[PDB]
């Protein structure tokens, strides 16, 4: 319940999905 | 999901799939928020104009599925509903205002590398992230196009990253009175990019990764739209935060 949002095969294994850089980069500009 | 690409393995562990018992037909998408609470859209369960008035015993859910085709024992799971809670002030009559519904699993589910709950936003994350221009994630097994033909239903989970649209542009796209409980997202005619949730994707989770803790939060629920991926039209999603009050009053009284 306190490990929400942290995907086991990505955020917890220190990995990014193929497209989350888009979501992060939309916060600055592009 | 229109203009979506096949998902990676375990990329949306909260993704829940709403099926009907008899017939064994896929009704909607949904999201896992706790170890026994699932979140979907209200019209997926109650929409009178199409004779939709489902109960607990009418349907089931499936979790941890990657390939909609071949069943994957051990990793995926099926579950029965103990109760269904539809928002009392869900206004299907006019516009699907307050379009949201919760479902309590008969027995709680165990988390794995492929079944994991999404987080729900606080005031700060919602006010900081739900802004026009920023991009959120939509997932589902819906029609890849607005109108299917002979060759439409995907094999694995489909996913898009759609940017949020300003409230005025949203309420100018459609004739529906859009409320504070809904926001819209999608690209734009002179943006050279497409994407939209479609049939069967309703009720699924609209999520974003918080730059403050690198955690995925559910900002929206796939609510409605004029067809699928239409120029000058956008996908409308339930502003998950506004109704979070309700989400407490049920889970913190029927826990
Ligand atoms: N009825 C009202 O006047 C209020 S608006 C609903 C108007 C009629 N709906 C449609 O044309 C679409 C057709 C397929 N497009 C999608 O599924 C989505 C596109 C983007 C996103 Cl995001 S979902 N279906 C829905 O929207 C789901 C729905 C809504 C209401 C009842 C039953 C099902
Ligand atoms: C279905 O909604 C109707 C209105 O058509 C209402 O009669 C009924 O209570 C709902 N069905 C249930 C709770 O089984």
């Amino acid at each position: 319940e306190a490990d929400c949002g942290l995907r086991p095969l990505f955020e917890k294994k220190s990995l990014e999905d193929k497209t989350e850089r888009e979501l992060l980069e939309s916060y600055i500009d592009g | 999901i229109v203009e979506g690409s096949d998902a990676e393995i375990g990329m949306s562990p909260w993704q829940v799939m709403l099926f009907r018992k008899s017939p064994q037909e896929l009704l909607c998408g949904a999201s896992l928020i706790s170890d026994r609470w699932v979140l979907t859209a209200a019209h997926c369960l109650l929409y009178p104009p199409w004779d939709k008035n489902f109960t607990e015993n009418d349907l089931l859910v499936r979790i941890g599925k990657h390939s909609r085709t071949r069943y994957e024992r051990n990793i995926e799971k099926i579950s029965m509903l103990e109760k269904i809670y539809i928002h009392p002030r869900y206004n299907w009559r006019e516009n699907l205002d307050r379009d949201i519904a919760l479902m309590k699993l008969k027995k709680p589910v165990a988390f794995s590398d492929y079944i994991h709950p999404v987080c729900l936003p606080d005031r700060e994350t919602a006010a900081s992230l739900l802004q026009a221009g920023y991009k959120g994630r939509v997932t589902g097994w819906g029609n890849l196009k607005e109108t299917w033909t002979a060759n439409g239903q995907p094999s694995v989970l489909q996913v898009v990253n759609l940017p949020i649209v300003e409230r005025p542009v949203c309420k100018d796209s459609t004739r529906i009175r859009i409320t504070d409980n809904m926001f819209c997202a999608g690209y734009k005619p002179d943006e050279g990019k497409r994407g939209d949730a479609c049939e069967g994707d309703s009720g699924g989770p609209f999520v974003m990764k918080s730059p403050f803790n690198n955690r995925w939060y559910q900002m929206g629920i796939v609510s409605w739209g004029e067809g699928c991926d239409r120029d000058g039209k956008y996908g409308f999603y339930t502003h998950v935060f506004r109704l979070k009050k309700w989400i407490q009053k049920v889970i913190d009284q029927f826990g």
